[PDB]
This record gives C-alpha cells, sequence and structure tokens, in this order.
C-alpha cells in the first residue's frame, strides 16, 4: 500500500490550495481517509477525516469552516480543499488510511507528506 | 386513553409471574393489545398479541410456548403469564394499543402501528439478592481525576454525590454494568484541578436505598 | 362479526377516486340499512354515511360533496364511491349492515373487517 | 302444431303480485270482476267487428270532427305508449337480473333492438313458440309448488264479502285496484280484436246468418280470458303467501320475488338459483311478445283516426323511442331505485285504466245503433259510470 | 430489518435521511417510531407516508423502491433520539435494530487516567484496576489492558456514559478484575487507549 500527497506549495494568506492524496494497493472506498499536519518540532496533529460516503467528515478546531475534505472513491484519491489560509497552517500535510472500517483510527499506512507554506 | 402496566418485581429463574395491562377509556372490544419488550440497552422486540376474544393470538419465537397470554373484557384487562423464566429475560415490558384485525389488513401499502404506549414495568430475573456496595477509592496519582468504585451491589439503583453535593462539575457516574456474579458495579469519577489535590478534600457519598447502605469514602491522593 | 367482505381499498394519489363495496357472504335476501365507518389510526370510529331501507343517503358534515353512497338491489351490495380524495381521508373503512337472511326471519346485525385506504404522493 | 301462446304480461304480473304482497287477499274479488267485464266487452266489439264492415277507429271517425279526432288520437297513442313503457321496463329488469349490466344500458339495448324480431322471424316460428310455451308452463308449475300451508276460508271470505269500506278507503287500495283493471282490459286489445275479426271467411255481407262466426269467435275469446283470470288469481295468491303478515311489509315488486325464490330454504340451495334464472328467462320472453302484439294496434289506430299510413318498422321504432324517454328521465332523476322504477310501472298501468273510458264510450254508443244490438246494455252503462266515479275520486284525493 | 445508518451524526436544522432495508419480508410498509432515552416510544409515521395526528410537519415519508426511508427536513434542537422501523409480516411484526441521531461537534480525544486497586479491596481478595477515558467524541474507542506487557482478554468490563447534554462528549470506564493472588504476580499494569482523535495510543500505567 502506498499513499502520495500532492498539491502543496507556497500560498499567500487568505489564499487557497487543494491537496490530493492518491492511494495505490488498497481500495479506499471501504476506509476513512484522514489528513494530519506537522509543523517542525511539533507533534503531528489531526486536521480532517472523510469517512465512507454518507458517514460524515470531521475536523479539527483550527480548520473548521475553512478546510473541506472530500473523496473520489473511483480514483482512490482524497482531497483537502484549503481556503482562507493562515500563516498558522504552514506544515507538512500527510494523508493516512484508517485500516479499521469501524473508524477507530488504525492508521497503518501514511504518505510522505506535502509542504504547505502560507506567507506573503 | 391511559394504558397502565403493573406487576413487575423480582423473580427467581425458571419461576412464573403475571403482568396486568389495565386499559381505560376506549371501547376495549375494538382494539388489540401488544406486548413489546426491551432488553437493557438494545432495540425493541415484539413478544405477544391478544385481541378482544381469545380466538386471536399470535406469538414470538422467543417465548413460543413459555408464555401464555389472556384477556378479560370484564375489566378491559389483559394478562401475561410467564413461566420458566430464563436469566436473560430481564427487560422492561410495555403495552401498546393497536387495531383489532391487524392481520387481515397488513399489506404492501398499509401498516397500522401502535398508537398509545404505556410506561413500562421492570421485570428482572436473577438469583441475586439485595446487597449494598463496597466502596473503594480511585486515588489520584493541570487536571487530575479521582473517584469511587461502587462494587457488587444489587439491585439497581445507587446514587453517588461528591462532597455532600457541593461538587457537581465534571462528575461522571457511570452506568452500572452487571458482572458475571450477577451483581452490579460502577465507578463515579470527577476531574479537578491538580493544584487542589493537596488542600481540598474529596469524599464520595454513596447511597443504595434497597439495602439502606450509606457510605462516605474519603478519596486521598 | 364476520360473513361480510369489503373490498376495493388501495393506494391513491391525492384527488383520485375509488369505489368500495360492502358485500355479503352467500345468498342474502336484503340489506336493510348500511353504514360506512372510519377508524383512522389516532382517533375514534367516526361514521361517514347512512343509507336506509328505501333511501336516505344521510352523510357526515365534512364529506358532502365527495362521497356518494348507493345500493344495488340486484346483487345485494352497498357501494361507496369517494371522489377527489384528500390526505386527511386515510383510514380503514369498516362496513355495517342489517342483514335479514330469509323473507320472514327477523333482522340481525353484522360488522365487517374493513379495508385500508392510503392517500399520498 | 303444438300449443304455444304467452298470457303473462309484465303489467298484470307486477300488479297482481304487488296486490298480494301488501294488502293480502282483499283485492282478489276485484280481479274476478274486471275479468268478467272484459269478457262482455270482447263480445261487444266482436259483434261490431263482424258487421258494419268497419273498425272501431273508423267508427270513432264517423262520429267526430277533425279536432276532437286529434284528441282521441292523442289518447289512443298514449295508451299504446303506456303499454310499451311497461314492456321496456320489464325487459330491462330481466336483463339486469340475468346478466348484471346496469339498467340504462339494458333500456337502450331494448329500444334500438327490434332487429332480433326480423332475424328470428327469418329463423322459424314453431320452434320458438313451442319452447317459450314450455318455459312459461314450467315457471307456473314452479310457482304452484311454491305455494304452501294456507287457510282457504280466508281467501274465500275475502273474495266474497268485498269490504267496501276497505276497497274504497285506503287510497292505496284504489291504486292497485285500477292497476289490476287497466291491466286486464288493455284497450289496444280492443282495437286489435275489432280489426282481426274482419277476416274469418265469413260471407262478408252475403250471409245474414254469418253470426255462427260470431258465436265461434266469442267462445274462443271467452276461453282465452278465463285462463287469463286463473293465472292472475294464482299470481295474487302467490304474493300473499310469500310476503304477507310480516315486518316492514316489503313492497313485493320483481326483485323481491327473484330473491325470495333464491334464498328459499326448503328448496335446497342450487335449486334456488335454477328457478331464479328460469323466472328471469320467463320475464324476458313475456316482455318481447307483449311488444310484438301491439304494433298492429298502433298501426290500426293511426290508420283510423288520421287516415294515414307508415311502414311498420318506423312505427315500432318511433313509438318505442318516445316510450323509452320517460324511463331514462326517471332513472337519471332518481339515480337508480328499483322501488322508484316499479312505482313508475304501476303508475303506467293505472294511467292506462284512466284512459280506458275515452275509448269505451263510443263503443257502447255505436253498438246502440246498427242492426245487431245487445238487449242489456245496462251492464256496460253501470260499468262506465261507476268507473268514472272511481277514477275521479282517485284523481281528487290528489 | 436492517437500518443502514447506525450512528448518523448531524448538526442543527439541517436535513438528514434514514433508511430501513427491507429484509425481504412480506414488505408490508414500514411505520417509523421514535424513542428518547428511557421513555415510551411514540408513533411518527404509519403506512410509510402519512403523518400521525399532531406531529410537526418537518417529517416525511418515502417509499423509494423497496428501501423505505425517512427524511427530517430541518432538525429542531429537540429531535435527538433513537428511531425505529417496524415491518409487519405473516403473523408477527419485528422492530428494526434502530439508528440513533446525534449532535455534530468538532472530534475530541480522550484524557486518560489509570487507578490502581485500593489496599482495602486487596485485603478482601480482589483487585479492580480502573482506566478512565474522559470527555471524548466520537464514541468509538479501544482500551487494551497489558499486564507485564501481556495483552489481557476476558477479565475486563466497560461502561460508557450517555452523551453529555452540554458538551456532547462521552466518557468510558474500563475495569480489569483480578484475584489478589494473580494481581500480586505482576508488576506493570497498563491501559493503552486508541481513538480516532489520537495520533498514537495513549498508555497510562503504574507499577504495583
Amino acid at each position: 500500500v502506498q499513499l502520495q500527497e500532492s498539491g502543496g506549495g507556497l500560498v499567500q494568506p487568505g489564499g487557497s490550495l487543494r491537496l490530493s492524496c492518491a492511494a495505490s494497493g488498497r481500495t479506499i472506498s471501504r476506509y476513512a481517509m484522514s489528513w494530519f499536519r506537522q509543523a517542525p518540532g511539533k507533534e503531528r496533529e489531526f486536521v480532517a477525516v472523510a469517512r465512507r460516503s454518507g458517514d460524515g467528515a470531521f475536523y479539527a478546531d483550527s480548520v473548521q469552516g475553512r478546510f473541506t475534505v472530500s473523496r473520489d472513491d473511483a480514483k482512490n484519491t482524497v482531497y483537502l480543499q484549503m481556503n482562507s489560509l493562515k500563516p498558522e497552517d504552514t506544515a507538512v500535510y500527510y494523508c493516512a488510511i484508517d485500516s479499521d472500517t469501524f473508524y477507530s483510527g488504525s492508521y497503518d499506512y501514511w504518505g510522505q507528506g506535502t509542504q504547505v507554506t502560507v506567507s506573503s | 386513553v391511559q394504558l397502565v402496566e403493573s406487576g413487575g418485581g423480582l423473580v427467581q429463574p425458571g419461576g412464573s409471574l403475571r403482568l396486568s395491562c389495565a386499559a381505560s377509556g376506549f371501547n376495549f372490544s375494538y382494539y388489540s393489545i401488544h406486548w413489546v419488550r426491551q432488553a437493557p440497552g438494545k432495540g425493541l422486540e415484539w413478544v405477544a398479541y391478544i385481541s378482544s376474544s381469545s380466538s386471536y393470538t399470535s406469538y414470538a419465537d422467543s417465548v413460543k410456548g413459555r408464555f401464555t397470554i389472556s384477556a378479560d373484557t370484564s375489566k378491559n384487562t389483559a394478562y401475561l403469564q410467564m413461566n420458566s423464566l430464563r436469566a436473560e429475560d430481564t427487560a422492561v415490558y410495555y403495552c401498546a394499543r393497536g387495531y383489532q384485525y391487524w392481520q387481515y389488513h397488513a399489506s404492501w401499502y398499509w401498516n397500522g402501528g401502535l398508537d398509545y404506549w404505556g410506561q413500562g414495568t421492570l421485570v428482572t430475573v436473577s438469583s441475586a439478592s439485595t446487597k449494598g456496595p463496597s466502596v473503594f477509592p480511585l486515588a489520584p496519582s493541570g487536571t487530575a481525576a479521582l473517584g469511587c468504585l461502587v462494587k457488587d451491589y444489587f439491585p439497581e439503583p445507587v446514587t453517588v454525590s461528591w462532597n455532600s453535593g457541593a461538587l457537581t462539575s465534571g462528575v461522571h457516574t457511570f452506568p452500572a454494568v452487571l458482572q458475571s456474579s450477577g451483581l452490579y458495579s460502577l465507578s463515579s469519577v470527577v476531574t479537578v484541578p491538580s493544584s487542589s489535590l493537596g488542600t481540598q478534600t474529596y469524599i464520595c457519598n454513596v447511597n443504595h436505598k434497597p439495602s439502606n447502605t450509606k457510605v462516605d469514602k474519603k478519596v486521598e491522593p | 362479526q364476520r360473513q361480510l367482505v369489503e373490498s376495493g381499498g388501495g393506494l391513491v394519489q391525492p384527488g383520485g377516486s375509488l369505489r368500495l363495496s360492502c358485500a355479503a357472504s352467500r345468498s342474502i335476501f336484503s340489506i336493510d340499512t348500511a353504514g360506512w365507518f372510519r377508524q383512522a389510526p389516532g382517533k375514534e370510529r367516526e361514521g361517514v354515511a347512512t343509507i336506509t331501507r328505501d333511501g336516505n343517503a344521510n352523510y357526515a358534515d365534512s364529506v358532502k360533496g365527495r362521497f356518494t353512497i348507493s345500493r344495488d338491489r340486484a346483487r345485494n351490495t352497498v357501494y361507496l364511491q369517494m371522489n377527489s380524495l384528500e390526505p386527511e381521508d386515510t383510514a380503514v373503512y369498516y362496513c355495517n349492515a342489517a342483514i335479514r337472511t330469509t323473507v320472514r326471519t327477523s333482522a340481525q346485525e353484522y360488522w365487517g373487517k374493513g379495508t385500508p385506504v392510503t392517500v399520498s404522493s | 302444431m303444438s300449443v304455444a301462446v304467452g298470457y303473462m304480461d309484465p303489467g298484470n304480473w307486477i300488479t297482481s303480485m304487488q296486490g298480494g304482497a301488501q294488502y293480502g287477499y282483499t283485492l282478489l274479488f276485484v280481479i274476478l270482476i274486471s275479468s268478467l267485464a272484459a269478457m262482455l266487452l270482447q263480445s261487444m266489439t266482436v259483434r261490431l267487428g263482424i258487421a258494419t264492415g268497419k273498425d272501431l277507429a273508423q267508427m270513432t271517425r264517423h262520429f267526430l270532427s277533425k279536432p276532437v279526432a286529434i284528441i282521441f288520437w292523442i289518447i289512443a297513442e298514449l295508451a299504446i305508449i303506456a303499454t310499451d313503457i311497461a314492456e321496456v321496463i320489464g325487459s330491462a329488469i330481466a336483463l339486469d337480473l340475468i346478466f348484471g349490466i346496469p339498467l340504462i344500458v339494458g333500456a337502450l339495448i331494448t329500444v334500438f333492438d327490434v332487429f332480433l324480431l326480423l332475424f328470428i322471424m327469418r329463423f322459424g316460428f314453431r320452434k320458438i313458440e313451442a319452447i317459450v310455451g314450455t318455459l312459461i308452463f314450467t315457471v307456473l308449475a314452479i310457482f304452484v309448488f311454491e305455494v304452501f300451508i294456507s287457510s282457504p276460508q280466508l281467501t274465500d271470505i275475502l273474495n266474497g264479502f268485498v269490504p267496501h269500506k276497505e276497497i274504497v278507503t285506503n287510497q292505496g287500495i284504489l291504486y292497485i285496484a285500477l292497476g289490476i283493471i287497466g291491466a286486464t282490459i288493455m284497450p289496444h286489445n280492443l282495437y286489435l280484436h275489432s280489426s282481426i275479426v274482419q277476416s274469418r271467411k265469413y260471407d262478408r255481407h252475403d250471409n245474414q246468418e254469418k253470426a255462427q262466426a260470431i258465436k265461434y269467435a266469442t267462445i274462443d275469446s271467452n276461453l282465452q280470458l278465463s285462463i287469463a283470470f286463473v293465472v292472475n288469481c294464482l299470481l295474487l295468491t302467490l304474493g300473499a303467501a310469500l310476503f304477507f303478515g310480516t315486518k316492514t311489509n316489503d313492497l313485493g315488486g320483481f326483485y323481491d320475488l327473484y330473491h325470495a325464490l333464491k334464498t328459499e330454504p326448503v328448496l335446497g340451495a342450487t335449486l334456488g338459483g335454477i328457478m331464479s334464472t328460469l323466472f328471469a328467462v320467463a320475464l324476458l320472453a313475456s316482455g318481447q311478445n307483449s311488444t310484438i302484439t301491439g304494433t298492429l294496434a298502433g298501426q290500426i289506430v293511426m290508420e283510423g283516426f288520421l287516415r294515414l299510413s307508415i311502414p311498420n318498422w318506423l312505427r315500432r321504432l318511433i313509438t318505442r323511442a318516445l316510450a323509452v324517454i320517460p324511463v331514462i328521465i326517471c332513472l337519471i332523476i332518481f339515480k337508480g331505485n328499483s322501488e322508484k322504477i316499479e312505482q313508475l310501472l304501476v303508475f303506467s298501468q293505472v294511467f292506462l285504466s284512466i284512459a280506458l273510458p275515452f275509448s269505451l264510450i263510443p263503443l257502447q254508443l255505436a253498438t246502440s245503433n246498427k242492426k245487431l244490438m245487445g238487449p242489456f246494455i245496462n251492464k256496460t252503462w253501470v260499468n262506465i259510470i261507476s268507473w268514472t266515479l272511481i277514477v275521479i275520486l282517485s284523481g281528487l284525493n290528489v | 430489518m436492517t437500518q443502514s445508518p447506525s450512528s448518523l451524526s448531524a448538526s442543527v436544522g439541517d436535513r438528514v435521511t434514514i433508511t430501513c432495508r427491507a429484509s425481504q419480508s412480506v414488505s408490508s410498509a414500514v411505520a417509523w417510531y421514535q424513542q428518547k432515552p428511557g421513555k415510551a416510544p411514540k408513533l411518527l409515521i404509519y403506512s410509510a407516508s402519512s403523518l400521525y395526528s399532531g406531529v410537526p410537519s418537518r417529517f416525511s415519508g418515502s417509499r423509494s423502491g423497496t428501501d423505505f426511508t425517512l427524511t427530517i427536513s430541518s432538525l429542531q434542537p429537540e429531535d435527538f433520539a433513537t428511531y425505529y422501523c417496524q415491518q409487519s409480516s405473516s403473523s408477527l411484526i419485528t422492530f428494526g435494530q434502530g439508528t440513533k441521531v446525534e449532535i455534530k461537534r468538532t472530534v475530541a480525544a480522550p484524557s486518560v487516567f489509570i487507578f490502581p486497586p485500593s489496599d482495602s479491596q486487596l485485603k478482601s481478595g480482589t483487585a479492580s484496576v480502573v482506566c478512565l477515558l474522559n470527555n471524548f467524541y466520537p464514541r468509538e474507542a479501544k482500551v487494551q489492558w497489558k499486564v507485564d506487557n501481556a495483552l489481557q482478554s476476558g477479565n475486563s468490563q466497560e461502561s460508557v456514559t450517555e452523551q453529555d447534554s452540554k458538551d456532547s462528549t462521552y466518557s468510558l470506564s474500563s475495569t480489569l478484575t483480578l484475584s489478589k493472588a494473580d494481581y500480586e504476580k505482576h508488576k506493570v499494569y497498563a491501559c493503552e487507549v486508541t481513538h480516532q482523535g489520537l495520533s498514537s495510543p495513549v498508555t497510562k500505567s503504574f507499577n504495583r
């Protein structure tokens, strides 16, 4: 199983990016897919989770309202639409598969991450 | 239209017991009576059905044979007669009005439903006798948690307060769970400031009325 | 109270129409006085119409304009045609009767079992 | 070859049976009298029929002028229409019972169906007449069987004493009374006999001693009317023994008989339906023959009063249509009510008996002039006058 | 009967749908009921499309295919309870397993605490070890007991609170029960917790 994040980059405050996470070796349709982020030196922190279609998306306090997670099951890809970006959002963003279909966060597979830098 | 259940105490396994469903108001010879059961913390489950006469009676496989329904239009009353009670039948039984000819009707485009529900009695099967809890501290080791373990009591309920009701914020008194002994156990916990542990006293006040048990337990760091 | 058999109920969109037909079980001489009752799921058995020996067609006070009781003296069968139905007429529609078996035996009541009628999109 | 004729006409059927469902054995007497009367009247017209080489219609024309001629022509037309309405209702009820089609469709089928009578005419007489005679005779056997334990002296002593208080007071009694009479006389029969006698190989004028023909024909007519009397008496006592002394005093039209035969206990279960459908068939056939007889009568009337003529199919059609209009009017108005239709039927018969005198008077007058005359016309005089009083009283109480 | 969604989360006023898979019964139409905690279930919809006299109009029926559904158009802050579908059959009806709506709220990881047995209890011959998971959301969590690093099975029980009416969280207790003799055979008592809000398991432990 492999995950690959893309879509990061340098973006101005208030601006928008859309991160993508492409999965191979695993059908994502049965699994929740989550986004985490890690600023240097800090702990890797939860951002968002897209559960299976119909089971809802959930978000961290810091990104609620500005970020939206969404899924393309057919293409084994999950997305993080990031609007109204803040300096505080600068981090490496990571995608992870929840291997537990009952949603307990058994994150066995992780991507390598994609850098997001929000500054002018 | 006031359905009323009655007749629920405590039974030894395999025993027998009657349950009374006093009706009122509506002309009783027009409506059926259903007994809908609910285990603790599960979904409802249909158990029996009696019409005006005794010429109509279905049943549910769970109590197929072990249960005898009966009617008496004299006092609009309906009676359930349970025998060979099993350890699992502990439940909260109901009543429910509903159409008389509810079979001849039901089809791919109509379903009468159960209009008026009672309030429920609590049958409970056990071998278990009345017993007050043992109360043990859950000692704390910027928020600390502390508590009391309220163990091996029967029947429900118990109450737990903290500092004689002066401490209410952050208290969680857990739902009791039945142990393999057939006795209940629960913990009551509270989170407090860690900086308070040296200078604030924490006491859980446990009351189990069925056994007249009252215990104050000081919970020390 | 059996040996009467209504028939005809069935799903129908708002404003449709349909004809229920109380009946008899076998070779009944005459139907003195009919009547069609309603028992919607949260109310009491109301009553909707009343024919008499010869003819009276007395109705309720909320239905005049849509419900046309009748009789069929040939094959003893009371009728009830409801027209331009509404979502407040959903209920099971019982039938009453005053059957008299043979030309000299006194009258005798009879109730039906009724049929459902649903109105919705 | 074999015997075949139909004597039961729905008019007399319903009137007699009704007279036995409601009031009992009282009406019985009236029946007899009416029957006797008709005998005499037949006699009279037959005499007029054989001499004077005319038809009662031509007669009327020779005592009137153009306008009053129009009047009496209207009256005779209305008599015919009355009989035809009676018939069409009979046929419609028969159809609704046997098959299940509603009344309006049966009425329409009957009205524009006279082609059956050309078809079956091209088909063959003897067989159809034999079979209808068989079925009618058998239906009458059935009715006879059906009559059960009864008290003779009741029927008798009610036939005899004629409770005048009774026969006149209940203005429900006069109603069915006039019904029975006007259904036992039927003026169209008068005109038709007046005509038909005109051809029996009598030496039209060159035999003053042709009255042998008179005697022979009158013997025949009396036999016929006597058997009609017996049948009517039977139907009446049937209505009596099957609906009297009960609750709600059910009217006793057709439907009620049709059911009472079916649900009849002692007749088993299936035999009920068997006799039921047999009765239905009988009703239908009787209706049809009662129609076919009167076409010639209508033709004779119009030929006499207006001295004009038409082919028959047009005559029958237009008469039947103007007859069926009131049926449909009543049906749609009263939304369908067996009770209401049978009430219309009886009212038709009584209207016939109302119209009678306007065609009875000239008959008497004409037989008072020519060579052959009755010695005691006094019977007919008292008849017409008592008659007039009855009809005018029944009119008045309205 | 198998209701498809089972823990449908939602926020106020929005629209939600709930479906009851016809388990190829006689397929006689459903009749949705509602029940709040510890009370008498009420009627909501009978014959799958009509309302019950005196029930707010937000509700609705639907007979999509052979999958009966219910749709709350707008979610009043009052409607928060378990829902039940009830299909008739030949001669016995049966209620569905039932689903339960709940209040949407941004994920909260549990705070974890461990409590050793008291000396008083031990002196009586039993050791209860308690692990507390406090104020978390959603409800799903796992607690694994390790004793001298050995995973335990069969000797623990859990209780979970009802959702808190103010902060919409749950708390959970897991109690490991050992004989005194078994308790005294081991040193390290640990409760290891996972939850979807935790990036790595949280372990709380003590040394006897």
